[PDB]
């Protein structure tokens, strides 16, 4: 069964980065 | 709050019969609506709710496929429309009002007798 | 989702009548409880187990244990001679039940 | 090329478009260098601190100057 | 909040991916699912354990033609961030679970998700809709008786620093000024 129950920003600042794959790297900047 | 049935008689198995349940002192269309049912001797049994918008509505298994309940908030009017009747669904229809945020049946009508045979 | 409360109670008049429901649903959700005298429609006694309307005299109390739920009647009447229903609904807000019903005789 | 102080100061930038008139990039500065957005032209002059060329040079003094 | 739809028509006439949190796995499958215009999942507050505990699910009427099926541990002033990629035919999810002390704004700061499944799913995904628990109390038939965030990704160049950890603890958005660039 269903039910019919249908009757604003915020900033992301600096958030929302993730590992972009998956090589271990230390103490380096990557682009 | 006053709900006032209506159009219940005498028909016999696979005719058609519809009630209507007149409210007043209260803004209808803001609560849900019921009909129960209680064949002589024998306990309540729920037959049906409709949503305060007529969103949703559900039925006992019993009655489900055969009866419809619909409403009219622009007449303040409940009604149940129940095609193809059977003698077992003999007994006095109440409607009753839905309790705000709750689970039970606050106000309830005086009830009409509807016999199939 | 069923309710089974016993076809009738005995009490003489100033005792203390209890009435029973159980079923699996009484341990989740709450029981309500109504009073049907002949000719009229059932009036609700008692809400959410324990809980009295501003209609309903001190004498109607109500607790739980498990599955099962109990009105209490104190002081039992010739008034109280009623059939007492107890009432829940699903978990999904999709169908409502009422015992089988228990007639008080007093 | 962007002008700017240290970001151990600031992290305030003035924009060089180099060749372009300011009037096609879309404090709007127009130098023989290009069109320097975000740096406010001022009469007095002062030793050279960031080049931008053509005579012209900017700085920070608090908001970037050309 | 307990899952997330994501497919194209969302209803049978093609596949579907359905990603369930309970109190015991995630339950992730892909089937022709015949989803509910408002489909959640129905949760009550059960009166003798006191605590709140799960009915029944009102996410789709019918589901058929599954191809994949996974299953694994539970991850749903606590904040749960999710990426969600659909690249060359896997279905991508990196999340993070930060503690926070705010209560209408994302936090400030920099935190990198991790990788937490690669499904290879192999389907086209153009929406999706988010799986809410609600409270039977709103499942009421009277008029009277759940926030989340929603950006979207796009193409660009990071510069991403790695601590002597390996750990990601800051980055640069190489488009989003001057500076950055
Ligand atoms: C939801 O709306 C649809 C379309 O009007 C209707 O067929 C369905 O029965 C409704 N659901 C319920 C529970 O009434
Ligand atoms: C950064 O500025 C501070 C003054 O606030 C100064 O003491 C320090 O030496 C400067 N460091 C560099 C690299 O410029
Ligand atoms: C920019 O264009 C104007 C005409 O709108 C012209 O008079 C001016 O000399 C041009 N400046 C440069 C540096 O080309
Ligand atoms: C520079 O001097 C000119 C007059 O030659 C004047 O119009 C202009 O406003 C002055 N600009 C500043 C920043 O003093
Ligand atoms: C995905 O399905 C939509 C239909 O809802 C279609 O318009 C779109 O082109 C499809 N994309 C791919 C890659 O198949
Ligand atoms: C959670 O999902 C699993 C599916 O494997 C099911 O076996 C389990 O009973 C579910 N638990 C709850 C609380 O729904
Ligand atoms: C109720 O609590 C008991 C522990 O006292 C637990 O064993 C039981 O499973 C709980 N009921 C439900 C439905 O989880
Ligand atoms: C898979 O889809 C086909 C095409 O609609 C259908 O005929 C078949 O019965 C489906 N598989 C199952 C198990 O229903
Ligand atoms: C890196 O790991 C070491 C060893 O666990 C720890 O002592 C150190 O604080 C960590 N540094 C950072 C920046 O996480």
């Amino acid at each position: 069964q269903c039910v019919n129950l249908t009757t604003a920003y915020t900033n992301s600042f600096t958030r929302g980065v993730y590992y972009p794959d998956k090589v271990f790297r230390s103490s380096v900047l990557h682009s | 709050v006053q709900l006032v049935e209506s159009g219940g008689g005498v028909v016999q198995p696979g005719r058609s019969l519809r009630l209507s349940c007149a409210a007043s002192g209260f803004t209808f269309s803001s609560y849900g609506m019921h009909w129960v049912r209680q064949a002589p001797g024998k306990g309540l049994e729920w037959v049906t709710v409709i949503w305060y918008d007529g969103s949703n509505r559900y039925y006992a298994d019993s009655v489900k496929g055969r009866f419809t309940i619909s409403r009219d908030n622009s007449k303040n009017t409940l009604y149940l429309q129940m095609d193809s009747l059977r003698a077992e669904d003999t007994a006095v229809y109440y409607c009753a009002r839905a309790v705000a945020g709750e689970w039970y049946f606050d106000y309830w009508g005086q009830g009409t007798l509807v016999t199939v045979s | 989702y069923e309710l089974t409360q016993p076809p009738s109670v005995s009490v003489s008049p100033g005792q203390t009548a209890r009435i029973t429901c159980s079923g699996d649903a009484l341990a989740k959700h709450y029981a309500y409880w109504y009073r049907q005298k002949p000719g009229q429609a059932p009036v609700l006694v008692i809400y959410k187990d324990s809980e009295r309307p501003s209609g309903i005299p001190e004498r109607f109390s109500g607790s739980s244990s498990g599955t099962t739920v109990t009105l209490t009647i104190s002081g039992v009447q010739a008034e109280d001679e009623a059939d007492y229903y107890c009432q829940s609904a699903d978990s999904i807000g999709s169908s409502w039940v009422f015992g089988g019903g228990t007639k008080l005789t007093v | 090329s962007v002008i700017t102080p240290g970001t151990n100061t600031s992290n305030q930038v003035a924009v060089l478009y180099q060749d372009v008139n300011c009037t096609e990039v879309p404090n709007v500065f127009q130098t023989r260098a290009g069109c320097l957005i975000g740096a406010e032209h001022v009469n007095n002059s002062y030793e050279c601190d960031i080049p931008i060329g053509a005579g012209i040079c900017a700085s920070y003094q608090q908001s970037i100057i050309a | 909040i307990r899952g997330w739809i994501f497919g194209t028509t969302l209803d049978s006439k093609t596949q579907s991916l359905l990603i369930v949190n309970n109190a015991t796995n995630v339950v992730i499958k892909v089937c022709e699912f015949q989803f509910c215009n408002d489909p959640f999942l129905g949760v009550y507050y059960h009166k003798n354990n006191k605590s709140w505990m799960e009915s029944e699910f009102r996410v789709y009427s019918s589901a058929n033609n599954c191809t994949f099926e996974y299953v694994s541990q539970p991850f749903l002033k606590n904040l749960r961030e999710f990426v969600f990629k659909n690249i060359d035919g896997y279905f991508k999810i990196y999340s993070k679970h930060t503690p926070i002390n705010l209560v209408r704004d994302l936090p400030q700061g920099f935190s990198a998700l991790e990788p937490l499944v690669d499904l290879p799913i192999g389907i086209n995904i153009t929406r999706f809709q988010t799986l809410l628990a609600l409270h039977r109390s709103y499942l009421t038939p009277g008029d009277s008786s759940a926030a989340y965030y929603v950006g979207y990704l796009q193409p660009r160049t990071f510069l991403l620093k790695y601590n002597e950890n390996g750990t990601i603890t800051d980055a640069v958005d190489c488009a989003l000024d001057p500076l950055s660039e």
